[PDB]
């Protein structure tokens, strides 16, 4: 609602909604139950950033053997995951 | 008027400021060395400085165990959690043991979070919103006994206001903070534009429309861990009947354990939060399995456990769980190398009837001093609780005779109405089928 | 044939004559306003709404706000071009993630790849009859065809039939709205449902409202026979 | 209300005790045991006065000698109002409640508490309604003229009351209760009218009436977990309540004593053949009867040092004595022969059965050799064999017809140690042929 | 023609109108004191006011046990409800066997009702819904009202249908040219199926056609149905049949058998107390029948001992074969039939006594006519002597392999020679003890 | 895009990536243009196991009722597969060697430290190990 | 030392001296825990260093595994055995 905080890539297209800037904090009167106040970033806009990510391989079994693994990451119900997954996972 | 059970003439550990009991004080007679120890152990939990201390107070039955557990949480206070628990609950039907001890040691780390409570309420007297088949914003004007308020409002929280009904005249319930919407009813002004309407009248709030308070909100790490695992999905504020399906508990993983401390961590470094550490409190530790006392080792040597307290009454006796293994008080030696063992002494006869002229006195009984050393001969003759559990049968038999007072008449009539456990078991052996 | 209707309704003790829905259970489950005021709707002097914000919300570790690289590590993970979808997921109940669950896409540089057995599920969609994977894929429809059985009777049936449990609370209209919207909620009542052709024609061509805006419809599961379909038999 | 046909302890209305705690020879339905009946009588005051909380009593004795019968005794004399829960020693070993939960569930099932709340209600006799509509239904104006025997009335209804007026169809010469704030429609019947049946209400129209409230904790804990709604109340599925949604019922029922809205009924659990609890059971047992909220248990059994289950040394009454040291036991002893023909004689007169005096002495002397139950049963067997030859009185050839054809335990026992070659034994070994 | 499996020759208890049990009559060969026991029982059972009234039936195996409760099943007739179980049946997997305990208990009360419906019905003539003003505004429905155009005989009626009631109408997908049935009790709706007032063979559904229905489209009917407690305890317990939310999501969920609570059977209770007080429902009470009860443990015999002292429980009927048999649960104790001695206290045994020669010769003759064979006199004696020398039940089941034997020959008479090939063919337990005992690996 | 023939069933793989940089963001993908001509008959051999196509057929397919994508939301719950569905995918799978499209190739299923197993799997085993 | 220095407890050489005594009679863990409690019994009298006296003061209060054995098996009438019996009252 033009003056939210959002972030997007350009390689992939990433997009989210980090939340409301503190200019518009005075705004609304009452800010309600799916927002959150956040200062509006500094510096320059465009910015380049290589992060690494290490994956274990359970959490690809256990997110492959749903639609939402990621409930199952973290609430543990994953519940005796088969073995042809398993073993399509190591082939790749 | 006021219920006692068993407890409640317990008030603390009765110590000085150098850390020395006195005789009797705080409804604790004898019992020196174990309240010194208790009070350190005080001491060092309120020092806010140690992970995985853990303490075994051990002793016969009926000599102060769980008072002296009762004395530590009353001397902590009410802000420091403290998880009371026995041994037999960790064995349930829906999860492993193992799951259930980590759970009741996260139980026992609690937080302090500074929050605020503001809050709209009053007469809806204009509900005009307006777009840029999107509104834009929602303009009410709310109405009170002290005056008119007139606020502009968020397209998200008019969607609640259109799912509670809101119209011109209705009293409503607005919290700026969280975004709650609570629809009260019409007000006592409507109330005649029909003879019979299916509308509740409620007369207008006599307050402020806007109210400010100040507010401390306590949660532990479980509540925080068990927000973020919901299996089935998140719930609505109102929910009178349950999900179509059942949400049993699963088995949490470690890594959101960390990911909430990671949160933790970053919260309280900004102020906003208060870390409090308390006490997980375990009694009848003998009734655990071998698996769970495995366990309690790996779990003692965290970084965020808190201070575990156990309690026991046995001797040389076999740990559930083994065949062949005797340990002293049914804890492993492995386990018992890192506890800290508090002996707890028996009574004499005079301590015994101190205890019961405390107890007389906390039930609002009046004994004569005959009935009094009948009480004190029969304690120390059959148990302890035997003489503290015939004071109101005995209070009773006073007042059906028009009597305030107990004689010593009524202390017989008790002794032989209700029998202790050695007459009991004197019948069971001189009788012929089935006592 | 009919099952016992344990409900208790209104009967007539006897241009159009309209008939409404009033069927109620006769066990009544009473409770007082007090807990209901007190501990489930917020008010001044307790913290329902800050204890469920600061447990939903604030405290949330799926918050992008807060934790961006858990979000980014999820997304690396799932290849869902949206990092507030984990936020919508962990905050609405089951049913509302069923029945507006759209397939949306999913970029290719990720690790959740297409299972073999998902493989050969998606390759049987739109696949007619005499090819050899729809027809190894498709035993169950054959066993339904062969059997006869879309002409079969019905032998069982209940003996009775009763409405959910009835609460009530005396002195309040905001426990009766919040039943009347658990018991009869419109999004899920239309999901167990279908919109009439002649009302779809008004959707689309009279009011402009286009196909993709319209309410999910037809969740509901088919019987096996017209016979199955009802608890009356003739 | 309460449909009963005939229960075996239907016949004790209460413990028969004078205004000085002292029992009766016989009065409401008991006779003998009179230090059992005045223990009891004790704990009902005890649990009347409510000023004290968690105290755990034992009753031991023989079989079939007045232990339920004086737990149904304390039951029926404690009124309505109050909460009482009858539980066995096997309720508890459930497979997907665990059995500490279980008994968190039945101990919290017995403390209740007192609200008094007030709702205005209109009931009245209704006598003509009138119904306008338009084409399109937008808007409906409607007359409602309503009466009780004393007063009159016509109201203008609102297009709400008219759409729950055509819903649940009001006619004319119905008697209905009307509420205004939630709009709930009751048909309590037609009303005297020739031209079911109920009579029209006196007095005013507009009553408003106070009811008293009753709720266990047990309640608002399923009702404040919310996992669930109040269907597992009925259906069962409460699932393991977790404990910091007791910790908050436990502050808020503290809150609602200090400011005097509601008040806190202590009740009597009872558990009837504790002897089959499991160790683990007991363990859970003394530290949950050292709470605030906690009711007074009552505890039956027979067994005379016998084994522990879960363990496996003996101890006296099947519990350990550490339990032991927390109960107060009272005992009971056997019955005498005049003792055990009041009692059948109070049986039969509950039974509707006539009987002949030497068959009643008949059965007063086979109940003193053999059992109390066993001439207990037989005095409804000899009815059906006096009906079957056409006379009322039951006489002593019709109880000794019975005695006859109906088997006792050491007369069985008898037989089998006779024609044990005809029985499966222990090892399983059996003959079935007559010859060699 | 017919099939009988070791049984249905029994019909009852064959008594007089004193309760004196003939020698042979109705199937029963001797047995005279327990068939009269049994004829008390049945009487005490009709008699309607007895409740927690509970019998054994101890005796040997092949001594007619079983054959009693069928016959006292029979005898009671189809009307009283009889629950027959196994001692076996009460462990489950999905509740505890105390529930299981009182399921059966309760499934073992019977009852009437007498039923008013409210029935609109007829042939459908116009299906014209109405929109909303504005539908896409999240809550409300898309439509408003359905008008509905009920054809019958000697009448018509036009009705304004709820959504609600348009989304059962919907969901068993009626169109005009159809014949409905709408029951006005929890809004069921029954398609009835096409008219015959239109044409017929041109359909390709396999739809049949039924006529106008008769009468008025507005009746009230009445309706008598049976049914038991345990009904209405599993319909509160899983609430199906209303036209809310949960009533179709509780239709599409599995079933699954749940602790039942007391709350809920004790305002069932009161239900049935005020249906019963206003003279519509009378209470039948029934015959649990538990065959070898033996197998019963510790637990279940602790929790019987409280669940025949309710106020609502049946006449509950025994059965074992133990002589000197240690309870199952139990480590050291003996008791009697394995049946602990605080149940037997509360019992009333009954003793079954075995047979002679003759009984066992006019059991086989009588078996031998339910069959529909034939048997010589000689053969007879042989199977009789056979029945005393090994078992009553290894004769009764050689007798269709003598038929088989006796048609493959081409013959109608069962001869000495056809027996003695049925007994080199087929062998019984003791010669099976005696060739295992003279056995070479485990033979 | 993608087009088979006896299906029709229109299929979006992407955009060329010669209509890549119109725009400064873009979230889908680019498939470059597909080797070979439009038109091509392309004989694939997919290999499957039995229990592959048991577990197939005995979970429904892609379905618009609500049980549907409810269970496919769950926990995937091993459930004892019955001898009627074995029988029905044997039955189809040998009248389509029968029509000499499929060939079987039977393996091996090799168990290591067998004295772990009781005599309830034992005998079970000695059952199996007599079929077809 | 390495533990109390962790701890960031303050101690004299006699007591340290005694505590590893103690850790040699007895085992490690107790003195690892005994220096944490003598702490705490040294901020009781007002000083910040651990002396001799905290340290036999804590090992007065707190038992290890030998003691406690041996004050059991003094007194064996007073505690639960392995087949349940106890003499509960004082007088015989
Ligand atoms: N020093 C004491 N002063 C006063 N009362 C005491 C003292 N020691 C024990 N008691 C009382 O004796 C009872 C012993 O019960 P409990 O502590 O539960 O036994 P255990 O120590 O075996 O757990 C307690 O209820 C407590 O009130
Ligand atoms: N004082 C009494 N008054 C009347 N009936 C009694 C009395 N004592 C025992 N009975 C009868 O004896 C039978 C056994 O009593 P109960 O207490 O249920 O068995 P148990 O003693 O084994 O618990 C009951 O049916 C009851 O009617
Ligand atoms: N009095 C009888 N008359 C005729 N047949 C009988 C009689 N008693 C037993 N039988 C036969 O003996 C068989 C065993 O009877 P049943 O009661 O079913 O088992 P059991 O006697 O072993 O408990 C039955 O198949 C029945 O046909």
């Amino acid at each position: 609602l033009a003056g939210d905080v959002i972030s997007i890539d350009k390689a992939s297209g990433k997009i989210t909604k980090l939340g409301r800037s503190f200019a518009r904090s005075r705004d609304y009167d009452a800010m309600g139950a799916d927002t959150r106040f956040v200062q509006c970033p500094e510096g320059e806009l465009q910015k380049r950033k290589t992060v690494v990510h290490t994956v274990s391989l359970h959490e690809i079994d256990v997110i492959n053997s749903r639609t939402q693994g990621f409930l199952a990451l973290f609430t543990g119900d994953t519940g005796e995951i088969r073995s042809e997954v398993r073993d399509q996972i190591n082939t790749k | 008027v006021t219920r006692t059970a068993a407890h409640t003439h317990i008030k603390g550990l009765g110590l000085d400021e150098s850390g020395v009991a006195k005789r009797v004080e705080g409804g604790f007679v004898g019992q020196i060395e174990a309240r010194e120890a208790c009070g350190v152990i005080v001491d060092l939990i309120k020092a806010k400085k140690m992970s995985g201390r853990a303490i075994l107070l051990a002793g016969g039955p009926s000599t102060g165990k769980t008072a002296l557990a009762l004395a530590i949480s009353q001397e902590l206070g009410p802000k420091v959690p403290f998880c009371p628990l026995v041994g037999s609950e960790l064995y349930s039907v829906e999860v492993k043991k193992t799951e259930t001890l980590m759970e009741n040691f996260r139980r026992a780390i609690g937080l302090r979070i500074k929050e605020t409570k503001e809050v709209y309420e009053g007469e809806v007297t204009e509900l005009t919103p307006e777009d840029a088949k999107t509104i834009s914003h929602v303009i009410v004007g709310l109405k009170s006994a002290k005056g008119t308020k007139t606020l502009r409002l968020d397209p998200t929280i008019y969607e609640s206001i259109q799912r509670e009904k809101v119209s011109i005249g209705d009293v409503i319930y607005i919290e700026a903070n969280t975004g709650a919407v609570k629809r009260v009813g019409r007000s006592d002004a409507y109330a005649t534009e029909f003879d019979l309407e299916t509308e509740e009248y409620v007369p207008l709030p006599k307050g402020e429309v806007h109210k400010k308070k100040e507010i401390v909100q306590d949660v532990t790490l479980h509540d925080l861990d068990v927000a973020n695992a919901r299996p089935q999905g998140g719930q609505d504020v109102i929910s009178m009947m349950g999900q179509l399906l059942k949400p049993k508990k699963t088995e949490i993983t470690e890594k959101l354990r960390q990911e909430v401390n990671k949160v933790v961590a970053k919260y309280i470094d900004q102020g906003v939060a208060e870390l409090i550490p308390g006490v997980l409190f375990i009694d009848e530790v003998n009734m655990l399995d071998i698996e769970i006392f495995t366990y309690l080792n790996k779990a003692l040597e965290s970084n965020i456990a808190p201070v575990v307290v156990l309690a026991s009454n046995r001797g040389m006796t076999t740990v559930r769980g083994t065949e062949d293994v005797i340990s002293p008080h049914g804890v492993p030696p492995d386990l018992i190398d890192r506890l800290l063992i508090v002996r707890t002494l028996p009574y004499d006869k005079d301590e015994i009837r101190t205890i019961i002229e405390r107890r007389a006195t906390v039930e609002r009984l009046q004994v004569e001093s005959s009935a009094l050393d009948l009480l004190a001969t029969m304690g120390t003759e059959t148990s302890l609780r035997y003489a503290l559990q015939l004071l109101a049968p005995c209070g009773i038999l006073a007042q059906t005779s028009n009597r305030k007072e107990i004689v010593v008449n009524d202390v017989n009539e008790a002794k032989l109405l209700f029998l202790d456990a050695k007459r009991s078991t004197k019948i069971l052996e001189t009788s012929a089928n089935y006592l | 044939d009919s099952p016992f209707s344990f409900t208790t309704f209104g009967k007539t003790t006897s241009k159009f004559t309209d008939l409404i829905y009033s069927s109620r259970n006769p066990i009544k489950y009473s409770l007082p306003r007090l807990i209901y005021e007190d501990l489930i709707l917020p008010n001044y002097n307790n913290d329902v709404d800050i204890a469920n914000k600061l447990k939903n919300v604030k405290f949330n570790i799926f918050n992008p706000s807060t934790n961006y690289e858990l979000c980014l590590f999820l997304s690396k993970l799932t290849g869902e071009p949206s990092l507030n979808e984990f936020f919508r997921v962990s905050t609405t109940p089951l049913l509302k993630r069923v029945i507006e669950r759209t397939n949306g896409p999913k970029n290719t540089d990720s690790l959740s790849f297409k299972t073999i057995t998902q493989e050969l599920l998606e390759v049987t969609r739109n696949a007619p009859s005499e090819g050899v994977m729809a027809s190894l894929l498709n035993v169950e429809k054959h066993a339904y065809e062969r059997e006869y059985l879309n002409c079969i009777q019905r032998g069982y049936h209940p003996n009775v039939s009763a409405p959910p449990v009835t609460i009530e609370v005396l002195g309040s209209s905001h426990v009766t709205n919040s039943i009347n919207n658990e018991l009869f909620d419109p999004l899920i009542s239309q999901a167990l449902s279908d919109i009439p052709a002649i009302t779809q024609y008004n959707m689309h061509v009279k009011k402009g409202i286009p196909v993709e805006d319209f309410p999910k419809t037809g969740l509901f599961p088919e019987p096996l026979n017209k016979n199955f379909s009802s608890n009356i038999s003739m | 209300k309460s449909l009963s046909l005939i229960a075996a302890h239907s016949h004790i209305t209460g413990l028969g005790l004078d205004e000085n705690l002292q029992p009766r020879p016989t009065s409401e339905g008991m006779v003998g045991q009179l230090q059992a009946r005045r223990a009891a009588g004790v704990i009902l005051k005890m649990v009347q006065n409510g000023t004290i909380a968690g105290r755990a009593v034992l009753v031991a004795g023989p079989p079939s000698t007045g232990k339920t019968a004086l737990a149904m005794g304390v039951s029926q004399s404690l009124g309505k109002d109050v909460p009482f829960t009858a539980i066995a020693g096997s309720e508890i070993f459930s497979l997907e409640l665990s059995k500490t939960e279980a008994l968190t569930q039945a101990f919290r099932k017995s403390i209740g508490i007192k609200i008094k709340e007030e709702t205005e209600l209109i009931e009245g006799e209704v006598v003509e309604i009138q119904i306008d509509r338009s084409i399109t239904g937008g808007h409906k104006q409607g007359k409602l003229t309503i009466k009780t025997t004393d007063m009159e009335t016509i109201y203008e209804l609102g297009n709400k009351m008219i759409d729950g007026l055509t819903k649940e169809k009001v006619l004319a010469g119905d008697v209905i209760s009307i509420d205004k704030a939630s709009g709930k429609i009751t048909k309590l019947g037609r009303s005297f009218a020739r031209s079911r049946f109920v009579q029209c209400p006196e007095g005013e129209l507009q009553k408003r009436k106070t009811v008293v409230h009753t709720v266990s904790l047990h309640e608002i804990d399923v009702i404040n977990s919310r996992t669930q709604g109040f269907l597992a109340l009925f259906t069962g599925d409460t699932g393991e309540i977790r404990s910091e949604v007791r910790d908050q019922i436990n502050t808020k029922v503290a809150e609602w004593k200090e400011e005097g809205k509601a008040e806190i009924v202590p009740g009597v659990l009872f558990i009837d053949e504790v002897h089959m609890l499991d160790i683990e059971c007991f363990s859970f047992i003394n530290r949950a009867l050292e709470d605030e909220f906690a009711p007074i248990v009552m505890m039956a059994t027979n067994r005379g040092v016998s084994k522990t289950r879960g363990t496996n040394y003996k101890s006296p009454h099947g519990l350990p004595l550490d339990l032991l040291d927390r109960s107060i036991i009272i005992t009971t002893k056997s019955y005498n022969e005049q003792e055990i023909k009041t009692i059948l004689s109070i049986r039969a007169q509950e039974e509707e059965v006539e009987l002949s005096s030497d068959a009643l002495d008949l059965l007063t002397k086979t109940g003193v050799e053999t059992s109390l139950r066993y001439s207990s049963n037989l005095i409804s067997v000899a009815q059906q064999i006096a009906m079957k030859r056409k006379n009322n009185t039951v006489e002593v050839e019709d109880v000794k017809r019975a005695y006859l054809l109906f088997l006792d335990s050491a007369r069985s026992v008898k037989y089998v140690q006779e024609n044990e070659s005809q029985y499966i034994d222990d090892q399983g070994n059996v003959q079935i042929s007559i010859a060699k």
